């Protein structure tokens, strides 16, 4: 029943941000003094459902001269990525117990630059291409301090098993243990999938947009999973399940909150915010979880 | 608006910026010669259509001044009164536009209420939201309504806590800081030789109001 | 406007001031849409007398 | 009013209740009531493979206990 | 406090005739408040009002499912208001049609119409003037 | 009298510069803005449903035409042609000659709507209150051609809305 | 017989999808523009028709002409609506992109949009409230309720 699992973890995952949509249209309107959808459906639930088909009913506009190849090729890329980043995840116990988790998933991260890539070479535009070379630089950025950030916060772990977070925070929360590299963690997974404040840039548009939208609902369940970690009972995971999920839809919202809330960087701010910021104290913050461990004689066990 | 720029850069920086404009040129001062002062008197509306009474009132007082006449002084005290109503109509625009353009786009909705409100006064008066053609060069077209003055006032004790808010979502937040602060720096000496006026001129330093 | 008063305390604390105080939705406190005849007082030159247009 | 966002999250909440849950439900039924045996550093594995070996089914999740030791 | 506002939504479920007028009335305007009826409509519109929502909400009217032709249960606009309505409606008065009626006159339309573009009862523009210049009439006899 | 908005000296003692470095590292007006969009949220939206509900108007508003007529049903027109020689966007266009009984009257009273600015410049010269601007604004079309009205339309579009018409110039016309 | 019911049912479905969810560009070319950003202002709120603010050309599913339309800017206006995906409808929206407005009889300005683009809906008003381009939106929901593609090709 391996297929089943498979299919019990894809599909609910595609309804959920098909209606993170509808969430982030209704939130946004609240807090702009006024509603969002409420009238395709009961409360606008309906929403998604009329845009999803208004899309799969719509002229394609292939570019008649580009790459039709990497122009298919990209979005089913970008998906496939999307839905493999979560299988790692333990809500409690994963699809796929890895003993490197971790890497997998920061593995699948760095290979979601490639659609990018291809996206801006096959429009067979110049100022496109720029477009796609100035989110591909943000992204391996940011990327960089995401991996240093992740194995900071995992030498208190004891290894790259992201079962073990859960047995790491059994008793506290690692946000206790170290919040600044969880803020650092924070700011660059908004960087990371293109939201704002850092937001610089009909079916395949979908399936880029179902893609995004996957990743930062994954993207909030891993950070609810390495900061916030629940308690599990072996003999009831459903407790585990429900308080994972209510963080991440907590975490989701603040997302959109912070989308609601700001104005959006220049380029070369981003940048510089990353490299003469986050990096000095991601490596200063690398250097003190590598030294307290030791010093305070407190190593997590597994080796 | 609708705007054609055409520049050169060199990699991040702008190099030269040459707009293109023309693309909004209906001929306004030519159709103005075949009508009579009265019916030339709404092209004035839509010429800055965001300050439409503003515009009014300036060709009011050049045709006033040229048949050597004076509006009332009630009249008077009506148009200042909806000059400086149309002051917070276009500084509203103007900077949740800006921040909109930006990317804040929240105080967009917040204030675009109040501007309702304010359409809303200048619907009572003439009929029309935008377009009233309310201040003719004799005075203005129609007393106010019985209950208008009540609902301004009641309308205008509320509005330092929208602009507080706006503030509070603006001023001090590091981005729009870091988007605003040393952008398009412009000398006094600049400002007066290439002709600005308005707070192009005060945000310089010229101690100048007409 | 209607709020619990559990509703109101988290929104002013967020917000940092009083909103009930000055609200932005607008209730009975405004001017009757049905409102009695006006008067209009006339000008200065409608006199009967000592009012020939030449000297205005 | 704002509580009016709260039935869209509720689905949203659904959806994100099935993967996990399903899991675990699936991890009782392929292992006998009981949670999917973990596998790293292989004497865990080995330990699975002597017990599937002395199950007389070919399973590993069926115990053998002081019944069978004669 | 939580008590009190779901009992007002139950209230609310109440006073819409039950579950059936619950769902008829979320389902065709989006919007399942109570207020005091203030009048019905020839057409089959009924209009209510309510004084401690806010200006612009105080006020609405739940169409009616069959007007002059056409089925209205899903299909509603605006211009299916009557006059008075419309006048008491947006505001410009206080004063429902009800309490004190539109003066009557004998050349006053008794059946309100909705706007007809897009049917074949649309209007057509046409010139009401009759023709300038007539031409002549040859005769009819021959001239040789 | 003038203001300074930007004249402010910083503090540099301690306690200041160690607040502003605070203020840097733990991200505090960030966490204020964030404050007020989440206070903000938790009011009452300001949106009406459209279109059970309406927004306010006013006796004044001008909104589609309409020709008008005596309470004996006779139409008070009687083309003087002033409303045609007022507007500013030359959208009327008017024939006349006596009628039957030698009634000065219109035979051609056409409102091109897609060339009137709307301005109710003809209603304020019309000397008989005979066209005037009614309070219909839903009067949206499908083609281009059915924006130019005739007298029929016109006359119709007065005993359609007569009822409103009369109440809006009686609570209107001591201000004219 | 079943044949037909399906291709109703199924055209009442699409039309359906397609109106509930319309996401237009818009030319902001006058001060029509203004009364649109008062359409999607608070008290109106298009979005909780499902009808999006600012949708990208390649996105969008109507067009609203919203100002006056020069001779200048006559080109750029046919070349966006040719970039659009079918189906697409246009709005209308004020007497200068009706029919030329207060400035029909310019030089520079072209009589009505619908010299260059077919037009679905006209909104009249100089500017048309806010109200009257919802009515015009809704009015454009009802016309696309009442088309039937299906239908037509079964009957063909
Ligand atoms: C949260 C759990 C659900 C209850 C709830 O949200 O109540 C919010 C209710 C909202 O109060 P408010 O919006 O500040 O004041 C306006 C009146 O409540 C305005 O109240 P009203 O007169 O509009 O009441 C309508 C009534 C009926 O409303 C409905 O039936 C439609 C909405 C159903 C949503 C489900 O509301 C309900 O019964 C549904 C309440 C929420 C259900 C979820 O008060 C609270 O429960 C606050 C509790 C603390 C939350 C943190
Ligand atoms: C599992 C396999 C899925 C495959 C793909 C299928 C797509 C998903 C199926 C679910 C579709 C959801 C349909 C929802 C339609 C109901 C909407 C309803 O409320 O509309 C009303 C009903 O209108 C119409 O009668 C609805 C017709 C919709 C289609 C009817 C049956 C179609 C079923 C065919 C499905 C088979 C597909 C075959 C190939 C996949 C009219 O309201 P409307 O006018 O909007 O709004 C006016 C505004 N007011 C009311 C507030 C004043
Ligand atoms: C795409 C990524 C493919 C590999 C992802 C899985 C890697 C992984 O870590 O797990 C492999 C998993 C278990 O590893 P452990 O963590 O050590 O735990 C088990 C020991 N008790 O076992 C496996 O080896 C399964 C996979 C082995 C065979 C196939 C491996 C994947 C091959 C990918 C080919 C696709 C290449 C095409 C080009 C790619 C360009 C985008
Ligand atoms: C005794 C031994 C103790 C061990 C050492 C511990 C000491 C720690 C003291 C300092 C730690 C603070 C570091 C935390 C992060 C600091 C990074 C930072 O401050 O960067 C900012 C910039 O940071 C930002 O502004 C990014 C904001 C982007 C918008 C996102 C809004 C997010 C705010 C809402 C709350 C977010 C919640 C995060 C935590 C979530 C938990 C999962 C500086 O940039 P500038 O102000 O522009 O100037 C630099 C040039 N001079
Ligand atoms: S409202 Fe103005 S533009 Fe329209 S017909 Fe009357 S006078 Fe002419
Ligand atoms: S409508 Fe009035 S102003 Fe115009 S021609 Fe007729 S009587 Fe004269
Ligand atoms: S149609 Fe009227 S309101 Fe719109 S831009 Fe032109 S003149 Fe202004």
């Amino acid at each position: 029943m391996f297929m089943i699992n498979i299919l019990s973890l894809i599909i609910p995952i595609l309804l959920a941000v098909a209606f993170l949509t509808l969430v982030e249209r209704k939130v946004l309107g609240y807090m702009q003094l006024r509603k969002g959808p409420n009238v395709v459906g009961p409360y606008g639930l309906l929403q998604p459902i009329a845009d999803a088909l208004k899309l799969f009913t719509k002229e394609p506009l292939r570019p008649a001269t580009s790459s039709i190849s990497m122009f298919i090729i990209a979005p089913i890329l970008a998906l496939s990525l999307a839905l493999t980043m979560w299988v790692p995840l333990p809500m409690p116990y994963p699809l796929i117990n890895m003993n490197l988790g971790v890497l997998f998933m920061l593995a699948m991260s760095s290979l979601a630059v490639y659609s990018i890539l291809w996206s801006g070479w096959a429009s067979n535009s110049k100022y496109a291409l720029i477009g796609a070379l100035r989110a591909v630089a943000q992204t391996i950025s940011y990327e960089v301090t995401l991996a240093i950030i992740l194995l900071s916060v995992l030498l208190m772990n004891g290894s790259y098993t992201l079962s073990t977070l859960i047995t790491t925070q059994e008793h506290i929360w690692m946000i206790f243990t170290s919040w600044p590299l969880a803020m650092m963690w924070f700011i660059s997974t908004l960087a990371e999938t293109n939201r704002a404040p850092f937001d610089l840039t009909a079916g395949p548009f979908a399936m880029f947009f179902m893609a995004e939208y996957a990743n930062i609902i994954m993207m909030n369940a891993f950070t609810a999973i390495l900061f916030l970690g629940a308690s599990h009972d072996p003999h009831t995971p459903e407790l585990y399940t429900i308080n994972f999920v209510l963080k991440t839809l907590a975490l989701t919202i603040t997302f959109l909150w912070i989308r609601a809330s700001y104005p959006r960087f220049r380029y070369d701010q981003l940048m510089h915010l990353l490299w003469k910021s986050f990096l000095p104290l991601t490596l200063a913050l690398c250097m003190w979880h590598i030294s307290l461990p030791i010093m305070t004689a407190s190593i997590p066990p597994q080796s | 608006g609708v705007l054609r720029l055409v520049m050169e850069l060199s990699g991040e920086m702008v190099r030269k910026c040459d707009p293109h404009i023309g693309l909004l040129h209906r001929g306004t001062e030519k159709l103005i010669e075949y009508k009579t002062y009265l019916q030339a008197l709404p092209y004035f509306d839509r010429l800055d259509y965001v300050s439409m009474m503003c515009n009014e009132q300036a060709y009011s007082l050049a045709v006033e001044k040229l048949l050597n006449i004076q509006p009332p002084p009630r009249a008077q005290w009506i148009r200042v009164l909806f000059g400086e109503i149309t002051r917070l109509l276009n500084h509203i625009m103007a900077v949740t536009t800006h921040a909109l353009d930006i990317g804040a786009m929240t105080p967009f909705f917040w204030m675009f209420e109040e501007r309702e409100k304010m359409f809303e006064f200048y619907e009572r008066v003439s009929g029309a939201r935008m377009h009233a053609a309310y201040i003719r060069p004799g005075g203005v077209h129609q007393d106010l309504p019985l209950g208008l003055l009540d609902d301004i006032y009641e309308f205008s004790k509320n509005f330092s806590f929208r602009i507080d808010e706006l503030e509070e979502m603006l001023t001090n937040n590091r981005i729009w800081r870091n988007r605003t602060v040393d952008i398009g720096v412009v000398t006094a000496e600049d400002a007066l030789n290439y002709g600005f006026s308005g707070v192009m001129l005060r945000g310089s330093g010229i101690q100048w109001d007409l | 406007a209607s709020a619990t008063r559990v509703i109101q305390l988290l929104r002013n604390w967020a917000s940092g001031r009083d909103l009930q105080a000055k609200l932005q939705l607008r209730y009975q406190e405004i001017s009757k849409r049905t409102q009695p005849p006006p008067k209009l007082p006339v000008g200065p030159s409608h006199k009967l007398s000592n009012n020939y247009y030449c000297t205005r | 009013m704002w509580f009016e966002i709260l039935p869209g999250i509720a689905v949203m909440a659904a959806c994100l209740f099935i993967p996990g849950m399903a899991t675990a439900h699936i991890h009782k039924f392929t292992n006998g009531g009981k949670e999917k045996r973990v596998a790293h550093f292989s004497y865990q594995w080995n330990l699975m493979e002597r017990d599937r070996r002395i199950s007389g089914v070919n399973r590993y999740h069926v115990t053998k206990g002081l019944e069978n030791i004669d | 406090e939580l008590v009190q506002v779901l009992r007002r939504g139950l209230q609310q479920v109440s006073g819409h005739g039950g579950l059936r007028g619950y769902l008829r009335v979320l389902f065709r305007a989006n919007d399942v408040r109570v207020g005091t009826l203030v009048g019905e409509d020839k057409y089959g519109n009924k209009y209510y009002e309510d004084n401690k929502q806010f200006f612009g909400r105080h006020r609405w009217v739940i169409y009616t499912t069959e007007m002059n032709g056409r089925d209205t249960f899903w299909d509603v606009d605006g211009s299916m208001v009557p006059p008075e309505w419309h006048r008491w409606l947006h505001c410009m008065t206080d004063d429902p049609p009800t309490t004190k009626p539109p003066t009557a006159r004998k050349y006053i339309w008794t059946n309100h119409k909705f706007n007809v573009s897009g049917t074949p009862q649309q209007y057509v523009p046409y010139s009401t003037t009759r023709k300038k210049i007539q031409e002549w009439v040859p005769p009819s006899t021959p001239y040789k | 009298t003038y203001k300074f908005v930007n004249m402010r000296e910083p503090s540099m003692d301690m306690k200041s510069v160690t607040d502003r470095a605070a203020q840097t590292l733990l991200w505090t007006e960030l966490v204020r803005g964030l404050g007020m969009t989440l206070s903000y949220l938790f009011r009452e939206p300001a949106t009406i449903n459209y279109p059970f509900e309406k927004g306010p108007l006013s006796p004044r508003f001008r909104g589609e035409h309409a020709l008008r007529r005596y309470p004996s049903g006779e139409e008070r027109c009687i083309a003087c042609k002033l409303c045609e020689a007022v507007c500013p966007a030359q959208a009327i266009t008017i024939e006349a000659e006596p009628r039957a009984d030698g009634s000065r009257r219109t035979t051609r009273y056409d409102i091109d709507m897609t060339k009137c600015i709307y301005c109710g410049f003809c209603q304020e010269a019309c000397p008989v209150d005979a066209i005037v601007e009614g309070p219909n604004f839903e009067f949206s079309t499908e083609t281009h051609e059915e924006l130019l009205y005739n007298k029929e339309k016109l006359l119709n579009n007065g005993d359609k809305w007569e009822a409103e018409i009369a109440a809006n110039i009686q609570a209107d016309y001591l201000y004219r | 017989s079943r044949g037909e019911y399906v291709v109703a049912k199924l055209d009442d479905l699409v039309n359906w999808a397609r109106r509930s969810s319309l996401w237009p560009m818009t030319f902001g070319l006058a001060c029509c523009a203004v009364e649109m950003m008062h359409m999607a202002a608070p008290r109106y709120d298009m979005d909780r028709f499902g009808v999006v603010f600012r949708a990208s050309p390649r996105q969008s599913d109507v067009m609203i002409v919203a100002g006056t339309l020069t001779n200048k800017m006559a080109p750029a206006l046919r070349k966006v609506y040719d970039q659009m995906p079918e189906p697409r409808y246009v709005v209308s929206m004020g007497s200068c992109a009706n029919g030329g407005g207060y400035y029909h009889y310019s030089y520079s300005v072209v009589r009505g949009c619908d010299r260059i683009v077919p037009v679905d809906i006209y909104v009249p008003g100089c500017p048309p409230t806010a109200e009257a381009l919802l009515y015009g939106i809704l009015q454009l929901q009802r016309k696309i309720k009442r088309e039937k593609r299906l239908r037509i090709w079964y009957r063909r």
